[PDB]
């Protein structure tokens, strides 16, 4: 069931990428933003900046240096300011990319290279493993996550008294389906009968609030009885 | 800090006081401020995206049960209180009382208004108080808060025994601790510095910007 | 003429604004008011001694709320930060909204206008403006002695792109 | 701010939405759970340690 459910989940990954292009928005936004930045840079090249004419060869040809120097200085100041704006925009965007790159590097090391017990750092749900896929000027992650599906009602109690001694679970929870008492693992319903091997004894009944009365079975006892 | 005031400064009205001659001069310089306006719009969208990323991490807006039987603990302070007109918990009302132009500067309203944000922080809280982590990981799974603590103690290596045997003491210690958080915010403003500094720095940056209009 | 968007030039000050009576009291000698940004906001009427407040003429951004061109060509316009008098007109805290129908039914946000109002294309189709829905409300049946243990799992693979 | 906000979203996910054993990421001491509280243009956390 896991094998087929995972293969189907990969299948849905296939269909979701093949059909829906909204996923690649962030990388497409990076590429479009950068290309639009360069295009804006060239547009600023072909803009007059408050001179007689935008073309340097034009202003050169028509006016000689003694008067022309002010116009050329204006074109220099305009272009240099436009280049300043463009570089500062690119440099800051490079910094945000670097932050995303480092976040990816950490996510690569801590999630792909090893399983990570951090919650929602690797997609919603408990994390199992993640896979890298290359992409133009970016990386695409598949996050294989475990998600609990169907609930079931049980009555519960913090601890169990057997002979006046209170028993707590080493791992899991005391759950009763109404007429009998079982211990189950926390993230999946795998009921097991209460034994001394799953529970450790401590103290007495009176201190713990909400405790219920429940027989605790000892696996050793039928072995010594037999 | 999570977000900053969304402001939009229009290039033409701001730089030129509604003058066609000035506007023609401005268009001569080409595409400077149209990228300034787009970049400053981009600044604004990110702040809303921020509040999406921080708060809107829960698919369903849970509500707390009516009867506050939480194993002896007293979370009545951090949970919403119906008496106040805005559905805001007591500690938010403590902050929202403790924490206190026309030259092209426009303040765009935020996407998530303060009541809706409070609804998220109520949903996220009621999720913690009735599900622990499960409501984050997947569908919300009901759990009694005593066991949720015993889970979390077993997480930090202290077995459940210490919890169940010492529940009443921790109840009083936590409630008094919340009381201290109340008095510490109510009287002392030093802790709450960072948001005030964000407001001061930004509102000063605008006040300097608008002040530059009066420089020859 | 008062309470009207009028181009004004008082004692040669010049500018554009809305002339309204000002409750602020000049000292008798003072003539021109000013702002924190050192721009004219209060003037004394020269001919007759009345104190006039300068409020700049109304303005705001222009944002459109538009669905897909193929699905249709209908469009609803958002005049930013102006009250609905200067301009199926709906008044929200973001600003005056024209060409959209208010509905109290709530859905997940599709096109955000701000101040909690989101727009989407639904019923025959048109543009509707509604208070945005936070998600499906789901009270949990919390009890001192009730536990929910999942009995099944789904392995969902999610794509995260950096 | 976005660096702080991403830090906050990481905290809210790893500290409110889940228990975190990362030391001092969620206030001094071993961490148990956290509460979000809204504030004007920011979030204030109550870290239970
Ligand atoms: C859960 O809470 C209910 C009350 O809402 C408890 O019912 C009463 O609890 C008190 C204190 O334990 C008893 O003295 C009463 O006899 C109970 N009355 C009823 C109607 O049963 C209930 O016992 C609580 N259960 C747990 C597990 O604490
Ligand atoms: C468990 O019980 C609650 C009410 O006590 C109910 O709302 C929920 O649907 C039940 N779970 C199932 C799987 O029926
Ligand atoms: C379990 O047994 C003790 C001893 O008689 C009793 O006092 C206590 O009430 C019982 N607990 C419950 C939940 O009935
Ligand atoms: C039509 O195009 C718009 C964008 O141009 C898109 O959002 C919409 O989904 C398209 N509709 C169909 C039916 O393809
Ligand atoms: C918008 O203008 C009308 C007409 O005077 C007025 O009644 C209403 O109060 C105004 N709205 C606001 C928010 O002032
Ligand atoms: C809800 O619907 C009623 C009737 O359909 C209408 O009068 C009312 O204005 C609606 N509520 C809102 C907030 O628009």
């Amino acid at each position: 069931l896991i094998a087929n459910q995972f293969n189907s989940a990969i299948g849905k990954i296939q269909d979701s990428l093949s059909s829906t292009a909204s996923a690649l928005g962030k990388l497409q936004d990076v590429v479009n933003q950068n290309a639009q930045a360069l295009n804006t840079l060239v547009k600023q090249l072909s803009s007059n900046f408050g001179a007689i004419s935008s073309v340097l060869n034009d202003i050169l040809s028509r006016l000689d240096p003694p008067e022309a120097e002010v116009q050329i200085d204006r074109l220099i100041t305009g272009r240099l300011q436009s280049l300043q704006t463009y570089v500062t925009q690119q440099l800051i965007r490079a910094a945000e990319i670097r932050a995303s790159a480092n976040l990816a590097a950490t996510k690569m090391s801590e999630c792909v290279l090893g399983q990570s017990k951090r919650v929602d750092f690797c997609g919603k749900g408990y994390h199992l493993m993640s896979f890298p896929q290359s992409a133009p000027h970016g990386v695409v992650f598949l996050h294989v996550t475990y998600v609990p599906a169907q609930e079931k009602n049980f009555t519960t109690a913090p601890a169990i008294c057997h002979d006046g001694k209170a028993h707590f679970p080493r791992e899991g929870v005391f759950v009763s389906n109404g007429t009998h008492w079982f211990v189950t693992q926390r993230n999946f319903y795998e009921p097991q009968i209460i034994t001394t091997d799953n529970t450790f004894v401590s103290g007495n009944c009176d201190v713990v609030i909400g405790i219920v009365n429940n027989t605790v079975y000892d696996p050793l006892q039928p072995e010594l009885d037999s | 800090p999570v977000s900053m005031t969304k402001t939009s400064v229009d290039c033409t009205m701001y730089i030129c006081g509604d003058s066609t001659e000035c506007s023609n001069l401005l268009l001569q310089y080409g595409s400077f401020c149209t990228q300034l306006n787009r970049a400053l719009t981009g600044i604004a969208v990110e702040q809303d995206k921020n509040t999406q990323e921080v708060f809107a991490q829960v698919k369903q807006i849970y509500k707390t049960p009516p009867i506050k039987d939480f194993g002896g603990f007293n979370f009545s302070q951090i949970l919403p209180d119906p008496s106040k007109p805005s559905k805001r918990s007591f500690i938010e009302d403590l902050l929202f009382n403790k924490v206190t132009k026309f030259n092209g500067l426009t303040v765009l309203p935020p996407l998530l208004t303060d009541e809706m944000i409070a609804q998220y922080t109520s949903a996220l809280l009621a999720g913690t108080i009735t599900s622990g982590w499960t409501f984050g990981a997947g569908a919300a799974l009901q759990i009694p808060f005593a066991m949720q603590m015993a889970y979390r103690f077993n997480g930090i290596g202290v077995t459940q025994n210490v919890l169940y045997e010492n529940q009443k003491l921790i109840a009083n210690q936590f409630n008094s601790a919340i009381g201290k958080i109340q008095d510490s915010l109510s009287s002392t403003a030093s802790a709450l510095g960072k948001l005030q500094d964000v407001v001061n720095q930004n509102a000063q940056a605008l006040n300097t910007l608008v002040k530059q209009l009066s420089s020859n | 003429v008062k309470n009207k968007c009028v181009n004004f030039n008082f004692n040669g000050l010049t500018g554009t604004g809305v002339l309204t009576e000002s409750n602020k009291k000049f000292l008798p000698f003072q003539q021109f008011g000013r702002d924190i940004a050192d721009t004219t906001d209060a003037v004394r009427d020269p001919q007759t001694l009345e104190i006039l407040d300068i409020t700049p003429c109304s303005f705001g951004g222009v944002s459109v709320i538009t669905p897909g061109t193929n699905t249709s060509n209908q469009v609803a316009v958002l005049y930013q930060d102006v009250n609905c008098t200067e301009v199926n007109v709906f008044q929200t805290r973001a600003g005056c909204l024209i060409g959209a129908e208010h509905v109290n039914n709530s859905y997940e946000c599709d096109i955000p206008i701000g101040a909690g109002i989101c727009a989407s294309y639904q019923t025959s189709q048109s543009i509707i403006a509604y208070t945005m829905s936070l998600g499906a409300e789901n009270s949990v049946a919390y009890s001192n002695n009730s536990i929910a243990i999942p009995t099944n799992f789904t392995i969902s693979v999610t794509t995260e792109i950096l």
